């Protein structure tokens, strides 16, 4: 048993344009560690096994976690930094094409049909315990836990809204968006590390670490 | 690594 | 939830492109590379006429259809193959009927992406016990992708996605009452084979530019 | 411009965009 609140609490306990962003990032990563000791059960695993899910799941962990909290501002993200990337700066960065991707699948979907953090939390918990990730000691303990957080989130929308029957199948469709994205961003910061025109920071540097 | 193994 | 959109139509485009029981049987009673890339080339044309069996893709305007088949062919002629491999042991069926061992995979030197394709696909398609009607419900959510660059109507596209997942999830716990969490797992084997289209198209982009693999035209069309 | 593709998804049943 995974009570949704538990992981509502978990996500409530947490809270050059490009240089910006990813200071924004590096400095999540310390928050998003604290986050997953906050999900249920996640702690329990061998450590190993909590290392493997965090370096797999980081860059998607994050970015839903800064889509969502920009559905108040258009055309742009709000970084935990407190500072707001417009698009036409991220535009005249360079970086506009990927950056649109994210407004259009995520944050304007998002908006769109008013996820809550509750339901956020969820898709972040499944997004966590992804039972494929290579090198875990026992994937079947990781994914026995991944049915927990789906069978949690649908008697939520269902609880809470009734008259929206697609809604959790809704939710659900939008993670091969978070998946292709993630992967995106990330060919985009090898690129950027690869020129040397960007810094990053020690964090930041250790997750893109082999 | 040492950052992420060293806050878990 | 069926009226619109019905599982029977879509259950019919699957069976109507199934590959025939002789070419299996005359293939296995080139390169694997070359074999396979031969294989997918025959599929896309097939794999036209099955998205013109699907209800209402048709209606679309032509450059969506065109839109919607270049920005999942991959993805969906994997979900194929993968259902279709379900009875094997560590291979794949190809749509010429020709086998392919995992070892021959890695023998070319394509083993890890292969092994990923019987790992998080085909395994899972197995332990589930996977129908063709979900298959093609699934297949169809992946052609009615409204986040397809491009799109000239996403809204449209997201309706039409709506309309299968919604009748995808009727037929679920009508056929399997007795297994609740079916209709989500069934979904989220779609991130997985997200990934494994994005690593295949970085493997054919890499043999067309630097390799020698000889590559038909139409396959050759899809990676332009 | 994806001359394949165009061609393969003409038919007689359906007009090229008109649509109810
Ligand atoms: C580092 C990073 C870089 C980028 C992005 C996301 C991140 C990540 C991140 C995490 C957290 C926050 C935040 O809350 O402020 C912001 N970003 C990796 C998640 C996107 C996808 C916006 C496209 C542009 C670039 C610059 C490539
Ligand atoms: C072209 C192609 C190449 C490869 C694969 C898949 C395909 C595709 C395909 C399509 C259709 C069929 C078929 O059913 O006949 C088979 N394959 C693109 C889908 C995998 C990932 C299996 C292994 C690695 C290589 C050899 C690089």
């Amino acid at each position: 048993d995974m009570p949704v609140e538990r992981i509502l609490e978990a996500e409530l306990a947490v809270e050059d344009p490009v240089t910006n962003i990813c200071q924004a990032a590096d400095k999540q990563l310390f928050t998003l560690v604290e986050w997953a000791k906050r999900i249920p059960h996640f702690s329990e695993l061998p450590l190993d096994d909590q290392v493997i899910l965090l370096r797999a799941g980081w860059n998607e962990l994050l970015i839903a976690s800064f889509s969502h909290r920009s559905i108040a501002v258009k055309d742009g993200i709000l970084l935990a930094t407190g500072l707001h990337v417009h698009r036409n700066s991220a535009h005249s960065a360079g970086v506009g094409a990927i950056f649109d991707r994210v407004l259009t699948e995520l944050v304007s979907k998002m908006r769109d049909m008013q996820m809550d953090k509750t339901e956020l939390g969820c898709l972040r918990a499944i997004v966590l315990f992804n039972p494929d990730s290579k090198g875990l000691s026992n994937p079947a303990e990781v994914e026995a836990l991944r049915e927990k957080v789906y069978a949690s989130l649908e008697a939520y929308c269902k609880h809470k809204y009734p008259e929206q029957p697609g809604r959790f199948a809704k939710l659900l469709l939008r993670l091969p968006a978070l998946r292709s994205i993630g992967l995106k961003c990330l060919e985009h910061l090898f690129f950027f590390k690869l020129i040397g025109d960007t810094p990053i920071d020690t964090f930041l540097m250790e997750m893109l670490e082999a | 690594h040492k950052i992420l193994h060293r806050l878990l």
